[PDB]
């Protein structure tokens, strides 16, 4: 029970949590303050998060809105989360605004249950061939919330 | 100060290669890791962002094979990043993953910055 124009505003809110989580900050948060220091481990240059979310907990709050449990377990391992002097740090990276979600177009894949899959085929402000995109939605509690936390950008 | 035919010739055969957050990975990269990952091949460097290789390099104006050109994309300054790999022609690692764009694309074109050398 998960239209098409709903699911690409829940996509796009992935996206925005997903950029503001590897950033370090909720940028409607002003109040916060961001730990200067950099750090070594596992050959991966590490830098501090913010205030707004500074600890894992603040962290798994920002995010249970619109991704699954499972996903933040996930998230949290695959992007090498860690904590050191009391605060959480990320491995220093990038992002990239290539996609063009706002303009994308969704096609349902699958609908079994309690799972929902669409197909999103995206532009590329780039001019780039256009880029295929699957995004899997579970509804945790009763909300529809998306399974992976990689999975808009 | 390093082998250019190796650094083209060492990224253009990770093309294909997709897009990760901090990726400093062969199973997937962002601007900073995939010229970090290309670099350490020859000698150790540090890891830093797209910002940081910017503030960290040396300036010129025109860029020679090797060198490496920057962009404004999701924020004002430097934000996404390339090597240039002769004609007009850059290799970067984008979301869709590890390709080859020329400089006088519509996008890139407007958004080029400028160059550094390493």
């Amino acid at each position: 029970d998960l239209s098409q124009k709903q699911a690409l505003q829940l996509a796009l809110s992935a996206r925005e949590h997903f950029w503001n989580t590897m950033s370090g900050h909720n940028p409607k948060v002003k109040k916060a303050v961001c730990p200067s220091g950099t750090f070594e481990y596992q050959n991966l240059q590490y830098v501090y998060m913010c205030s707004d979310l500074g600890t894992k907990a603040k962290a798994v709050n920002y995010l249970t809105p619109i991704f699954t449990k499972t996903a933040i377990e996930k998230g949290f391992k695959d992007y090498h989360f860690t904590v050191s002097k009391g605060k959480l740090a990320v491995p220093i990276g990038d992002g990239d605004n290539l996609l063009n979600w706002k303009k994308s177009t969704a096609k349902l894949i699958s609908k079994k249950g309690s799972t929902i899959t669409y197909e999103f085929t995206v532009p590329t402000l780039d001019g780039s061939p256009s880029a295929k995109r699957k995004v899997t939605f579970v509804k945790e509690n009763k909300k529809w919330k998306v399974n992976q936390f990689d999975a808009v950008i | 100060s390093l082998n250019v035919s190796k650094l083209v010739s060492d990224a253009k055969a990770l093309v294909g290669t997709p897009y990760k957050w901090g990726g400093t990975t062969t199973s997937g990269f962002d601007c900073s890791g995939f010229i970090w990952y290309v670099l350490n091949k020859q000698t150790s460097v540090g890891r830093t962002s797209t910002a940081g290789y910017w503030s960290s390099m040396k300036s010129i104006a025109s860029p020679s094979v090797g060198d490496f050109v920057f962009f404004t994309t999701y924020k004002s300054g430097p934000s996404h990043m390339g090597i240039y790999i002769g004609n007009n022609s850059f290799i970067h690692a984008g979301s869709d993953g590890v390709q080859i764009s020329s400089l006088n694309n519509s996008y890139w074109k407007p958004r080029y910055l400028g160059a550094k050398r390493f």
